[PDB]
RNA sequence: GAAGAACCUUACCAGGUCUUGACAUCCUUUGACCACUCUAGAGAUAGAGCUUUCCCUUCGGGGACAAAGUGACAGGUGGUGCAUGGUUGUCGUCAGCUCGUGUCGUGAGAUGUUGGGUUAAGUCCCGCAACGAGCGCAACCCUUAUUGUUAGUUGCCAUCAUUUAGUUGGGCACUCUAGCGAGACUGCCGGUGACAAACCGGAGGAAGGUGGGGAUGACGUCAAAUCAUCAUGCCCCUUAUGACCUGGGCUACACACGUGCUACAAUGGGAAGUACAACGAGUCGCUAGACCGCGAGGUCAUGCAAAUCUCUUAAAGCUUCUCUCAGUUCGGAUUGCAGGCUGCAACUCGCCUGCAUGAAGCCGGAAUCGCUAGUAAUCGCGGAUCAGCACGCCGCGGUGAA
C-alpha cells in the first residue's frame, strides 16, 4: 500500500502525516474537517502549498496531533504538507523555498523571569 | 554589596562536591552529621590544617579522608592519634570509620592556610600593608598569577573600616574556564571584627 | 463538634457533675474558652475568665449551641 | 530569649498540632524547608560552600 | 525609534472575501483574540449589507474605504515647546490606519443595543456616507488647513 | 528474561560509565543485552531570596538533576546473576536491583 | 522579611511560679535512668505506689544518668548597620578603570586613554610621540530552535490480525527519551565603502550577520539596610530581663493611602453536546470501579516507590432557543437554615457546598504606570510553607492586537 510520513513540530506538538492518495480531507484523532475543528480551518491557512504543487490536488490526510488550540496544531498542519512535497517532488521544492514554506518557527512560550510578573510584564511602578 | 560569590559560579560545572551520594530515606540526619563532623575537627584543626574535606561511602562503613598540609601532625608514630580520632568520631558517626590521611604535594597549593596565617599575623599584631604585601610576595615566590584582598573590620586599631588589599598580574574573574579560589575568615584581636576576602589564580 | 460528639471540656465536666443535682452555686472559677454546652447544664453560674480579668454570668436554659466565652470578650473597646 | 525555643521542640509534642519544625544550626521558625530541615538563607549560603549534595544553580 | 526605522508586518488577505484590508478590518475590534464572535458578527453585517443595499462585501467594503478615507493627518511637532503642527501627506498605510479607527473607535462610540447591528448600522453608516466616522472625516478635512494659521512658517 | 536492574543518580557520565561495566560483565558470561535504557531525568525547583530583611524580588533559584537508566538482560546465566550479586562497584553511585 | 496565627510557633498582657535553674563543665549518692496507673488541678503541677533493675570485668575502678547539693555561673529578641564581620539592595548590564618602557613640562602632573568614520560596547580600522601590557566587554557555561548514529521500556504504533481499549503476535518502524556528533560561526558571492573597518543585497540554510532566553554586575557611586540568620567589642542585669504553664493577640475600626480580585452589560448569561498540553507531586501519601446524596461529601475496596498507576480527558470556541435591553437569566453584597471536612477544638481565630432577601456597581476627574511581538490583552494546570487554610507567590501551558 502506498503512505507517506511527515513530521511537524510547532507550539509544542509533533504532527506525524499518513498521507494516502485521496482528494483532500483529514482524519485528525480519525476525525473529519471539521468533526474535531471550528470554522477557523481556513483555506490559505491549511491549503497553502496545494496552489503550487499538485495543483489543486489533493489527497487524503491521516495524521494524530495534540497539543495548542484550535489555531495551534492547525500550524502543524503545513509542516506535514511540507515534508509530503519534500518526499514527493523535488522540482517543486525551489518554488516550495521562494514561497518560504518550510522555515519553521522556533518560537516557543517565552521564559518567565521572577522579580516580575510574567516573562515582560514588569509590575505597576506605583510611584506617587 | 554587588558581587557574587565565585565559588558557587564553578560549582557543577569542573569541579566536585565533597559528597559521592544520593542522599534517600535519609537525609537531615547525613546532613546534620556531615555538620557535626565540621563542629567536631574544628578543635582539630588549630595545629594540623587540613584543606580538603571528602566523604564516600562504603557498605557499611564510613570512608572519609582528611588532606593535611602536614605529614606528621596528625598520623603521629604508629598511628596513636588516628585510632584515637576514629574512637571519638565514631560515637558522633554510629557507624564504621575507616579514613585515611594524604599529604599535599607541594604544599602551598592551599588557600585555606593562606587565610589562618594571615589571620594569624593579623592576631599577633602587625600592621595591615606590609603583612598584605609579604603575603602576595612569598605567594608569588611560590608562583601565582594573582592574589587579591579586600579587607575591613577596625582596621589596624583604630576607627571605621576600609576595603583595601593589592594585588599583582592579570586575573581573569569573569571568565569561566578560570579555577579560580576564594575564601573568607573570621579575625579579630580586640576591636570586633576584621575578616579577610582573599583571591588566588592559579592558571589553566 | 457537638452532634458527632458534643465537645465539653471533661474536667471542667467533672467541676460540673459534682453539683448536678446540688444548688445552684454563686462562683467557679474556669478558663471556659473552649467547652460547648449541651442542654443538662440548666441553672448554674460559672466565673468566665476573659484572658484578663474574670467576669461571671449565670445560666439559663435558652444556651444550647455555644461557649461560655461567648460574652465576656477581649476587647475593653472604649 | 532564643534557647528555651531550641530545646523547646525537642520535646515530644503536647498534642498534635504543635508539630512545626525549623533549622538545626540556627533558629528560624519561618521558611523551613521539611525536605532539607533547613532554613532559607542557610540553604543558600552551604550552598555555595559546596558541602550540599546534589544541587547547582539554574538558568534556562 | 532612536537608532532607526522598524518594520510594519501587513497583514494577509482573508481565505474567503480574498481582501487584504477586510483582515485590518478584522484585527482592531477582535479583544483577546476572539475571533469567533467578533468577526464572525462582522461577516454577519457585511451579510445585513448583502441583503439590504448591496451586492458584493468587496465592492461595499470598497465603498467604505471611499467615504471613510482620510484625505490629510497633522501631528504635533513641536521646536519651542508651543503646539506646532502641520497637515502632512498621509501614507497609505497611515489612512487605513486613521479610518479603521474611526470606524472601530466609533462603533465602540456607537453602542446599539445588538452586538452585530451595533456593526450592520456601524458599515451602513461607514459604507454610505452616514455615521459620525464619516463626519469624523468631515471634522478632519476640517482641521486640516485650520491649525495652518501657525503652519505656514514651514 | 527474569533479570532487570536500575539505575539512578545525579549526573549522567558516571551512571552510563557504570552501566557499561556492568553490561559488559553481564554480556560476558552470556549474550543477547537489552538497551541501557536512559529515562527522562526528573527535575526539581527551588526559590530562595537573597536578603535577610527586605527585598524579596532578588530572587536566587535552584534545581536538581536526576538520571536514571533501566538495564535488562535477555536469555540469562547462572554466571551473570552471580555478577550480579556480588559487584554493586562503584560505591558513589546507587542501583535499584530486581530479577 | 512573615513560603500559611485556632493553642504552640510569638515578641506582647492578666493569673499561677521557680532560681548552678531546661540549657554549659565536673563531684557526690554510686542509681541502673526513664517504663507503669490513681486523687485534685487551668496547668505550670501538689500527693501516691510498681520493679526499674550493672547493660564489662585477671571480683580493683570506670564505661549509665533520673538524681542529690554545690561552686566559677549559665543566660538575656536589652542598645551599638552611625564601633563591627558577613550578607543584600543601588547607577546598571553602566563601559568604563589601570600599568610598564619612551617622551613633554622648573615642578605637581601629561602622553597610552586624543582626531575621523565602525558596533548594543575602551569591539575594530585609519591618522596618531607614544612603543607595549592588563581588569572589564565579547567569549567559552546552561537551555532551546535542525539533523545523523547509538539505546529500545513502564513509551511508540511501521508489516498486518484480535480490540472495550494497541491485548500480544511485531520490532524500535515513525515518534519519544538521552548519549556522542554535525550544526549559524561574515561560513561563501555581488555592490557601497581608500583596497580599511563596516554597510547594503543575495546563494545555501531549519536557524544570517552575536537565532530567542537564562547563569555570570569591574573600580566605585549611596554612614542605603541587616546585632530579629550567625559571629561579634563596648554599656546593662543574672531569686531576673533567665526559665515553665492557662486565657488572649498581633484578625479591633471614628479615617487617609499603595496593591490584588469581581462585575458595572446587550460582545453577559442559562439548557444541550463537542474538543486540544506542559511542568510536576506521590507508600500512612495521591484514589480504580460501584453505592447514596440539590451538595459540601461519606461508604465497600483496588492500584500507586514510578515513562506503568492517583491529581491528570484543561478554558475561551463550535450549533441551536434564551433573558431581547431593565439594577435586568448583568452582577452578588450582608443575613436565617441544611450541612461537609481538618483538628483537642472552628463565637476570638479555618475553608467549602446548597436553600432562602437580591446590596452596591448603571465604564472612573487631575495624575499615572506595563509594554515594542506568540508580546500586550486574556483563559486554564501544578507546586511551595502546610493536619486544615490562596483574588498572594513561583512556574507551566491555551487564544492572541495596535
Ligand atoms: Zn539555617
Amino acid at each position: 500500500q502506498v503512505q507517506y510520513s511527515g513530521t511537524g513540530r510547532r507550539k509544542n506538538a509533533v504532527a506525524r502525516v499518513r498521507l494516502v492518495p485521496g482528494t483532500g480531507k483529514i482524519t485528525v484523532n480519525k476525525k473529519d474537517v471539521e468533526e474535531y475543528i471550528p470554522h477557523a480551518d481556513l483555506r490559505e491557512v491549511i491549503n497553502q502549498p496545494f496552489g503550487v504543487t499538485e495543483t489543486k490536488g489533493a489527497y487524503d490526510v491521516i495524521v494524530n496531533v495534540n497539543g495548542g488550540g484550535y489555531a495551534g496544531q492547525s500550524g502543524a498542519i503545513r509542516h506535514g504538507i511540507a515534508r509530503a512535497l519534500l518526499q514527493v517532488d523535488p522540482d517543486f521544492r525551489s518554488a516550495l523555498k521562494r514561497a518560504g514554506l518550510l522555515t519553521r518557527d522556533a518560537r516557543m512560550v517565552e521564559r518567565k523571569k521572577p522579580g516580575l510578573k510574567k516573562a515582560r510584564k514588569a509590575s505597576q511602578f506605583s510611584k506617587r | 554589596g554587588q558581587k557574587v560569590h565565585p565559588i558557587g559560579m564553578r560549582v557543577g560545572i569542573i569541579r566536585d562536591w565533597d559528597a559521592k551520594w544520593y542522599a534517600e530515606k535519609e537525609y537531615a540526619e547525613f546532613l546534620h552529621e556531615d555538620l557535626r563532623i565540621r563542629k567536631f575537627i574544628a578543635t582539630k584543626l588549630a595545629d594540623a590544617a587540613v584543606s580538603t574535606i571528602e566523604i564516600e561511602r562504603a557498605a557499611n562503613r564510613v570512608n572519609i579522608s582528611i588532606h593535611t598540609a602536614k605529614p606528621g601532625m596528625v598520623i603521629g608514630k604508629g598511628g596513636s592519634e588516628v585510632e584515637n580520632l576514629r574512637k571519638e568520631l565514631n560515637k558522633l558517626t554510629g557507624k564504621r570509620v575507616h579514613i585515611n590521611i594524604v599529604e599535599i604535594k607541594k604544599p602551598d597549593l592551599d588557600a585555606k592556610l593562606v587565610g589562618e596565617g594571615i589571620a594569624r599575623q593579623l592576631e599577633n599584631r602587625v600592621a595591615f600593608r606590609r603583612a598584605q604585601k609579604q603575603a602576595i610576595q612569598r605567594a608569588m615566590r611560590a608562583g601565582a598569577k594573582g592574589i587579591k584582598t579586600q579587607v575591613s573590620g577596625r582596621l589596624n586599631g583604630a576607627d571605621i573600616a576600609r576595603s583595601e588589599g593589592y594585588s599583582e598580574g592579570t586575573v581573569p574573574l569573569h571568565t569561566l574556564r578560570a579555577d579560580i579560589d576564594y575564601a573568607w575568615e573570621e579575625a579579630d584581636t580586640t576591636y570586633g571584627k576584621l575578616g579577610v576576602k582573599v583571591w588566588i589564580y592559579r592558571g589553566e | 463538634s457537638l452532634k458527632k460528639g458534643p465537645f465539653v471540656d471533661d474536667h471542667l465536666m467533672k467541676k460540673v457533675e459534682a453539683q448536678q443535682g446540688a444548688e445552684k452555686k454563686k462562683v467557679i472559677k474556669t478558663w471556659s474558652r473552649r467547652s460547648t454546652i449541651f442542654p443538662s447544664f440548666v441553672g448554674f453560674t460559672i466565673a468566665v475568665y476573659d484572658g484578663r480579668k474574670h467576669v461571671p454570668v449565670y445560666i439559663q436554659e435558652d444556651m444550647v449551641g455555644h461557649k461560655l466565652g461567648e460574652f465576656a470578650p477581649t476587647r475593653t473597646y472604649r | 530569649a532564643k534557647k528555651s525555643m531550641i530545646a523547646k521542640n525537642k520535646r515530644p509534642a503536647k498534642h498534635s498540632t504543635q508539630a512545626y519544625t525549623r533549622c538545626e544550626r540556627c533558629g528560624r521558625p519561618h521558611s523551613v524547608y521539611r525536605k532539607f530541615h533547613l532554613c532559607r538563607i542557610c540553604f543558600r549560603e552551604l550552598a555555595y560552600k559546596g558541602q550540599i549534595p546534589g544541587v547547582k544553580k539554574a538558568s534556562w | 525609534p532612536r537608532k532607526g526605522p522598524v518594520a510594519k508586518r501587513d497583514v494577509l488577505p482573508d481565505p474567503i472575501y480574498n481582501s487584504k484590508l477586510v483582515t485590518r478590518l478584522i484585527n482592531r475590534v477582535m479583544v483577546d483574540g476572539k475571533r469567533g464572535i467578533a468577526a464572525n458578527i462582522i461577516y454577519n453585517s457585511f451579510d445585513i449589507i448583502k441583503e439590504s443595499t448591496g451586492n458584493d462585501p468587496l465592492e461595499v467594503f470598497e465603498q467604505a474605504m471611499k467615504n471613510v478615507m482620510p484625505v490629510l493627518e497633522v501631528k504635533a511637532r513641536r521646536v519651542g515647546g508651543s503646539n506646532y503642527q502641520v497637515p502632512v501627506e498621509v501614507r497609505p498605510e497611515r489612512r487605513t490606519t486613521l479610518g479603521l479607527r474611526w470606524v472601530v473607535n466609533y462603533a465602540r462610540l456607537r453602542g446599539e443595543h445588538t452586538m452585530e447591528e451595533r456593526l450592520a448600522k456601524e458599515i451602513m453608516d461607514a459604507a454610505n456616507n452616514t455615521g459620525a466616522s464619516v463626519k469624523k472625516r468631515e471634522d478632519t478635512h476640517k482641521m486640516a488647513d485650520a491649525n495652518r494659521a501657525f503652519a505656514h512658517y514651514r | 528474561q527474569k533479570i532487570r536492574i536500575r539505575l539512578k543518580a545525579y549526573e549522567h557520565r558516571i551512571l552510563d560509565q557504570s552501566a557499561d561495566k556492568i553490561v559488559e560483565t553481564a554480556k560476558r558470561t552470556g549474550a543477547d543485552v537489552s538497551g541501557p535504557i536512559p529515562l527522562p531525568t526528573e527535575r526539581s525547583l527551588y526559590t530562595v531570596i537573597r536578603a535577610t530583611h527586605k527585598y524579596k524580588d532578588s530572587r536566587e533559584q535552584f534545581e536538581m538533576r536526576t538520571h536514571k537508566r533501566l538495564i535488562d538482560i535477555v536469555n540469562p546465566t547462572p554466571k551473570t546473576v552471580d555478577a550480579l550479586m556480588k559487584l554493586d562497584l562503584p560505591s558513589g553511585v546507587n542501583i535499584e536491583i530486581k530479577l
